[PDB]
């Protein structure tokens, strides 16, 4: 039932130090309870308790610790932990990344107070993603399929088109009830815009939310804007029952944010600096994601980084990537050949996918397909660099084969228009298209039956 | 009133009486008032990190607190100024002083009170009347070119209990009163403002308007729009200047600020010593940029607060400015020796490296500086759009631009003109690269393109496309030599040729190319563009022909169009107007065309 | 003779353009990547002995603050 | 494959830029060799 | 019974481990092999495999336990794991039944309490070495070694503990030997003798992919087999992507006493195969610099010889039913045709380059692209649709007809 | 012999003392009973890794790589429980055992060890990964105590010019296997191939054994004039015109 005691409020800030408050004389601390300050002008700001101990309690202030004053600031202690009120009503919607309204609406009315962080969904009750969902993009649903509930990332180096090719998603996805979470850490506005835009002009609006934190917005709300994002989403998947696709904006701003803290906080650093318990963290919001156990819902996440420095080993995408069920990678060496969308199938993998194609959901050629696919692209590569060294007298006539193939499969199977949707099945009939350019017995990944079946259509 | 100083270590004062300071609150320290900010609260106890040099600070001495964070002192007297960092007037510091040093402690307040300004108080306003924060409560005269709009500061409202009449007053002669909940705000023309925090408005607009410099390789290949965010590699060869100039002498900006963040002491003074010097036309009278700039001038021992501070200052001024509905451009120098400012604090911090030995926080430091440019709806009344423009300069070291200021820089900024000194060795001014160069902006702008300048969009294409072709060509003339490529090819290099010799190439040392128009732009690239397309077009119109056309048949037949082409640059706005240069360049037009009949 | 010359200047300008690139794709990319990760491993020693350093120096506050309570 | 795998130690980052030094002395000797028989060839062609 | 997870269970001895554990995949089998008793890591970076094989030697190994781990692992493990392993079955006594009889399942997902970490590890191990006191041969996957490292690091990091690399504990050595150390084969405690074992694979998740990791350096210290993956092959989609240069088992002394017995051909097999690929890592770093054409006839036959052991050999697809597992049967035949191909290849060349009348890899390719084609066909052979006669009886077929395309050439 | 076993298993701390135990029993055999013992100290960086875990535990200031300041000085109270020493006819010889990490010649156990031992005899990964067994890379091998160990009633007397000869040969043979390797076979001159078919041939001859071949000194020698034959006299340099006389004519 409700909390009927009534909220104690300290003036009792016996420091501050980076973004904290230490609190003191506190009446039994609650670790990770919320605690709203008022500074002296009567701002009112909010804050998480990240330690305790004895009569102390030390609150992070999300806004910043900018004009705390340790005689006249007031924390009042809510006596429990931050809860996110959600409902149905937060579709068609916008909010920063504290979960405020921003769209001049009203503040939500909770249908319930879902706890933040949520919980463990049980490993026994987590259903296998199998259904395959079309994105639209033949470099997608042919070599990277998604299934319905499964957690993918788009890694890009800076500037590359990756929220375009986010918002294609949203635009084009369906399966082979639905609604979209958005979230944004640190998004320019000029980004933040586009988002918000896009979803108004294809009048996806009534089966959306946006949380939005903004390139100047406090930064410590980066770490609980795609939780509030991840805790709609779980209302709406499981007990509303919705597959829902949960869009989450550069995770390199969140990842930011944790190497932010921890440096204030003088936590232990991992690789680069960010915390060593990252990979803990990153799991929290990337997990949330999934089929359940007698639910219809899903969480579908498509999670978006910036790559620093184009570097696939820095720890954002190595971790995200240990996490993420397979990485869809967008390159500069497409973008500035003007190949959109940029998706490099080489580096890229989609976990899921070995159950996600085949039978009932795609043609019985694709798993065979796919991977010859990949050895083809590779090949290319690599009898590339042999050229770029040896020169094309040195290649033998099936490695120009691979340097055509390459050529044919970058104009053919990667490009694709903003608006334009290609099904899986075109992919495929594609994707047949570029591997009937080498002899049959050339095609050493696939099957003779498949090859029987295919290689003459 | 005052704490007490408790302790030092270098730049680190304790104070002991402070119980009511509050975190980042600005103090003075010790009896000769050193600036400082408060770095943490520990009780009835502060630790301040002193901006200047503490040595000679005693246990014991007076600490007053101000009641403010870092801040401006916004309002009349701004234009023509110069400041250091934390906002301290250097010419009035000289001035007051005649010393040549900064004195370590100076108390001078940054708009000089006892000079008097004409104040019009806004006419429509009467004692009762209804006021809300950025409302224009009058107008100081004190420019021929820029009249400063006195506004109410963003967070006061209420009902004007008074109002000055027109007349001659001070920065601290109370100019408004108004009440709020029982309470009296009793206005200055001066208005402070935290530096740190970004002044709010009624909406932050799409931005959608060229910010012209006069040059056409930038207005027209990497357009930067009104409210852009921008980045130059700021290193020797590169000719910064030649951008920062061009600007100062004929932007489309009604106001400019500049921030040194930190530059080498020679180099500052250079910048210091030019800006008094140069003038543009106005109205057509020609006046000084100091009537339209302010300087935030910091060399590289300046205390390290003040170079950390430096762009936000500049930024705070430059939105003061856009809230008066000004078009304000700005410059950083180098956010380089911002970032080496920024490292330095966080070291005094003792605060965990990130990348290269900087702060966790330079990504968002930077984003949310950048982010403070735009196009806005003004807070208050009087329906006033505003903008600003930042222009932030890089330095990567070894040109290598992966290093995370420039990294990060170049990750926010929607605009890069990549100044190269390779080009600046050959004198092709102005230098820049448009390779490595890029422009996000071309999405928004196609809007006032396509309502005013409605051939330009094919024109930009063409041009990008014929570089770029001229590019890959030049690996093959390498190969095989300029006499082994196809008529096509051939055709395609000897128009990228005069793209970079006459169009990208600017003599802003000189009369006709001090600034380039953009319908003086327009028109080059549109007949530069129509001579490859005829000439193209024979080509390919007579493939696989006996009488096959060719550039050498070209040449020799029409080499004129040629000759005149290039003539085109030297045609200047002051002596012909647009409407005469355009009639010229559509003579060359249907020259060019009657020559092409000629031959095919 | 003019043949003779032409055909193993022929050969030996395709070793000698191999050998450069060989160095130009090959050997100078493995430098300048081995360097670049020297560069980041370098910096990770550094930020592992600050971490340790400052902890240290935080224990010998802590040390310092518990003897002024001692002397008490 | 991608990289030499030397230690990271500043020993190594000397080594390093040693090597790439030389490397790039080599790249533009063997370039200039490759010009000259280049201009050599290119005379015998047209004689 | 319960038992304290920290402290081993004793036994009667610690047995050298002298019998291979069989799993599902060709190169894990015949060029690295891991030992019933033995410690194995699996070092590799995200998206290679570590789990496609933790879960292939629990799908198909001659294991008659497996305590599976899922350390710090995505919760789609445990639902994959959870799918597949009711309704993939083994056969015993001409019953066919459901591996999930056999499997325990010790979760604790990513997201799930950071501490766990630790207590599922001591209790993986704990279940093992109990079901090892059984006489069982224990298997005990772990999905992430390094992500039970990253809790020692960050309960050391809340009770501020001097690091020693990384953030790590200085303990962190002490933790993963005192791990390792529990497998073995052994003379299990008490009345009835038994013969027990567990057997240990720590799929250590380095990061940055980088094995100077150390959680890697530490494990590579305290394991006999190294299984190391590479990224390179593994977006190649090149799997298993285990890198064959820098993998190892320190088993192999103990193991060929077991292949003399029961496969006397197959040491001199295993050897050649390591030569051949050595010989082709020896070879490309001349080639890339100056072209194929610059090497001997023999030479590129190794190189060719080489590529069919990379795309056929060591490659397997462990989805698809032909080679979703590959008795050793099977591979060793495979070996056994793609080595007397190299052997027969080489003495044609090494025969007929001292005469005019001399064979070229190109002539054999010309006169044999056919044998090269059912060459790499063979993986193709599944032991559900066909019995080992006619697997081993179409192999036998492929060593007399090389031969006789062999003595055609000669 | 006298075996002290500490297993991976048993606790760390125990590693402190085992050394110290076994020097104390090997000085007690050695100086009070005149034993020639031979210590062998089986992995000095698991030793290396109790200290560093003592001294993180009592928040001591880190050396380079968190070991501990003292280490130099710890590992030398081991290391220096060796050699002869007046009036006794006994002695202690030392072979360390040590795990260099991640390969590291200058990793902080193998470094502070090479400062306080008498040289390393240093196992090589890429003899290994060629089946050379025992994998011992001579060339980043060294004993300190060779150039008076040998010599004239101690051992034939070429000694000490065989194997400076032998080293300066395989260490040229490495650097011409680079040259193969950086710029091509088709790089070396006739005497760069003269190297590195002697690399070829040393690695086969001289370095590879098996487990329980046992050479003398004379075989060993033998097998180096044997290897040594290979170059023309002249590129001989490190021997004496005299020593080439009597032992390369064979
Ligand atoms: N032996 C294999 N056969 C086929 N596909 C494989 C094999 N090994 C790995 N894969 C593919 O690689 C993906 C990544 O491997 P996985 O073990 O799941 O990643 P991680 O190494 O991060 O645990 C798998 O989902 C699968 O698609």
């Amino acid at each position: 039932n409700y909390l009927s005691q009534p909220r104690l409020t300290y003036k009792t800030v016996s420091g501050v130090n980076g973004p904290l408050v230490i609190l003191d004389h506190v009446k039994f601390p609650r670790y990770a309870e919320i605690v709203h300050l008022t500074l002296p002008d009567g701002t009112k700001r909010s804050g998480q308790v990240l330690e305790v101990s004895g009569s102390k309690a030390v609150v992070q202030v999300f806004e910043g610790t900018s004009g705390i004053d340790a005689k006249k600031t007031s924390c009042e202690f809510t006596g429990d932990i931050l809860r996110t009120p959600v409902s149905e009503d937060m579709l068609g919607r916008v909010f920063n990344g504290s979960g405020k309204p921003i769209d001049r609406g009203p503040v939500v009315l909770a249908e319930d107070f879902l706890d933040i962080m949520g919980q463990p969904i049980n490993p026994q009750c987590r259903i296998y993603p199998e259904e395959m969902i079309q994105t639209g993009i033949s470099a997608i649903d042919g070599m990277n399929s998604i299934a319905r509930g499964q957690k993918i990332p788009i890694f890009s180096a800076a500037g590359l088109p990756h929220n375009e090719i986010a918002a294609q998603i949203c635009r084009q996805a369906g399966l082979v009830n639905f609604a979209i979470v958005f979230a944004a850490m640190g998004v320019n506005m000029e980004t933040a815009r586009f988002f918000k835009s896009d979803f108004e002009e294809n009048g996806s609006m009534d089966n959306v939310c946006l949380f939005l934190n903004l390139a100047n917005d406090p930064t410590i709300e980066r770490i609980i804007t795609p939780r509030l994002a991840l805790t709609t989403a779980e209302f709406l998947a499981y007990q509303c029952e919705k597959h829902v696709l949960v869009i989450l904006t550069d995770m390199s701003s969140y990842a930011e944010a944790l190497r932010e803290v921890s440096a204030a906080r003088e936590e232990v650093p991992g690789r680069r600096g960010f915390p060593g318990y990252m990979y803990t963290d990153l799991a929290t919001i990337y997990e949330r994601a999934g089929r359940v156990e007698g639910r219809n819902g899903s969480i579908t996440q498509i999670p978006i980084l910036t790559m620093p420095n184009d570097d696939i080993t820095h720890p954002i995408p190595d971790l995200t990537g240990y996490i993420t069920e397979g990485q869809i990678y967008v390159d500069r060496q497409l973008h500035n050949r003007q190949i959109y969308p940029p998706i490099n199938v080489l580096p890229s993998l989609s976990r899921l996918m070995k159950s996600a194609i085949g039978e009932g959901m795609t043609r019985k050629d694709h798993a065979d397909v796919s991977n010859q696919l990949y050895a083809c692209y590779a090949i290319g590569k690599d009898v590339q660099a042999m050229k770029a060294v040896v020169g094309e007298e040195a290649l033998t006539s099936d490695d120009l084969l691979y340097l055509e193939f390459l050529q044919k499969f970058e104009k053919n199977f990667i490009t694709q228009g903003p608006y334009e949707n290609r099904t899986v099945y075109e992919t495929l009939d594609i994707g047949w298209q570029l591997l009937r350019i080498f002899p049959k017995e050339m095609l050493k990944r696939i099957p003779q039956s498949t090859l029987s079946e295919f290689y003459p259509r | 009133t005052f704490g007490y100083v408790h302790g030092v270590s270098g730049p680190v004062v304790t104070a002991c009486d402070m119980a009511g300071a509050a975190m980042y609150e600005l103090v003075r320290v010790g009896h000769s008032e050193l600036v400082g900010e408060i770095i943490r609260l520990e009780g009835d106890m502060a630790t301040i990190q002193v901006y200047e040099e503490t040595s000679g600070v005693s246990v014991g001495d007076p600490v007053l607190r101000t009641g403010k964070p870092l801040s401006v002192e916004l309002g009349p007297g701004i234009m023509g100024a110069i400041f250091d960092g934390i906002q301290r007037p250097l010419s009035d510091i000289s001035s007051q002083t005649q010393s040549i040093y900064i004195p370590r402690g100076v108390n001078v307040s940054a708009l000089s009170r006892d000079i008097k300004w004409e104040f019009i108080p806004s006419k429509n306003l009467r004692v009762g009347s209804h006021i809300t924060g950025g409302d224009i409560y009058g107008i100081v005269n004190e420019n021929s070119l820029i009249k400063h709009k006195i506004m109410l500061p963003p967070r006061s409202r209420g009902s004007v209990t008074y109002i000055a009449p027109p007349g001659n007053y001070d920065a601290s002669d109370v100019v408004l009163e108004l009440e709020f909940e029982g309470v009296k705000e009793k206005l200055s023309m001066v208005q402070v403002w935290p530096v740190r925090q970004v002044r709010p408005v009624t909406e932050k607009l799409p931005a959608n308007h060229p910010l012209l410099t006069g040059q056409r390789v930038l207005d027209a290949l990497f357009p930067c729009v009104q409210g852009g965010t921008t980045a130059i590699p700021g290193a020797f060869g590169c000719g910064k200047t030649v951008i920062s100039q061009s600007l100062s002498k004929y932007s489309n900006s009604d106001v400019i600020i500049y921030v040194g963040c930190g530059e080498r002491g020679n180099e500052m003074s250079e910048v210091l010593r030019d800006f008094p010097e140069l003038t543009m036309e106005v109205d057509g009278k020609v006046e000084s940029i100091m009537k339209r700039t302010a300087l935030v001038a910091n060399t590289s021992n300046m205390p390290v607060a003040a170079r950390e501070a430096s762009i936000y200052t500049g930024i705070t001024l430059s939105e003061y400015f856009r809230d008066m509905g000004y078009h304000v451009s700005m410059m950083a120098d180098s956010t380089s020796r911002w970032a080496e400012a920024l490292r330095e604090i966080s070291g005094r911090l003792a605060e965990m490296p990130a990348d290269s030995g900087y702060p966790a926080y330079l990504g968002a430091r930077l984003a949310s500086f950048y982010e403070r440019a735009g196009r806005v709806k003004c807070l208050g009344n009087p329906e006033r759009e505003g903008s600003v423009s930042i222009v932030g300069a890089v330095s990567p070291p070894g040109g290598d631009f992966s290093d995370p200021v420039t990294s990060a820089t170049l990750g926010i900024v929607q605009v890069f003109w990549g100044l190269d000194k390779k080009l600046a060795q050959r004198k092709h001014f102005p230098s820049v690269n448009w390779l490595i160069s890029y422009s996000k902006y071309m999405r928004a702008l196609d809007e006032y393109y396509d309502k005013h300048f409605t051939e330009f969009v094919p024109l930009r294409t063409k041009a990008k496309e014929i570089l770029q072709e001229e590019e890959d060509l030049a690996e093959i003339v390498q190969l095989v030599g300029k006499a082994s490529l196809a008529e096509t090819d051939k055709i395609t290099l000897e128009v990228a040729k005069l793209i970079k010799d006459d169009f990208l190439q600017q003599n802003g040392y000189t009369p006709y190319d001090r600034f380039c128009p953009f319908y003086k732009t327009v028109g080059m690239l549109s007949n530069m563009i129509s001579f490859y397309d005829m000439a193209r077009r024979a080509v390919e119109t007579t493939a696989q022909s006996d009488n096959k056309i060719t550039w050498s048949i070209i040449r020799e037949h029409m080499g004129e169009i040629l000759y005149k082409l290039s003539s085109m640059k030297f045609k200047d706005p002051v002596k012909d107007g647009e409407a005469k240069i355009k009639a010229d360049y559509a003579q060359l037009l249907e020259d060019m065309q009657n020559a092409f009949r000629s031959l095919e | 003779s003019l043949q003779t010359s032409f055909v193993t200047l022929d050969e030996a300008i395709k070793i000698t353009n191999r050998r450069v690139n060989a160095i130009e794709h090959v050997i100078i990319p493995r430098i300048e990547r081995t360097l670049a990760y020297i560069i980041t491993e370098l910096d990770e020693r550094e930020r592992e002995e600050f971490y340790r350093l400052k902890k240290i120096q935080e224990k010998k506050k802590i040390i310092k603050e518990k003897s002024e309570k001692d002397l008490e | 494959k991608d990289r030499i795998e030397i230690f990271p130690s500043r020993m190594a980052q000397t080594i390093m830029k040693a090597r790439l030094k030389g490397a790039q002395t080599g790249r533009n000797l063997l370039k200039k060799k490759s010009d000259a028989l280049t201009l050599r060839f290119r005379q015998i062609l047209k004689k």
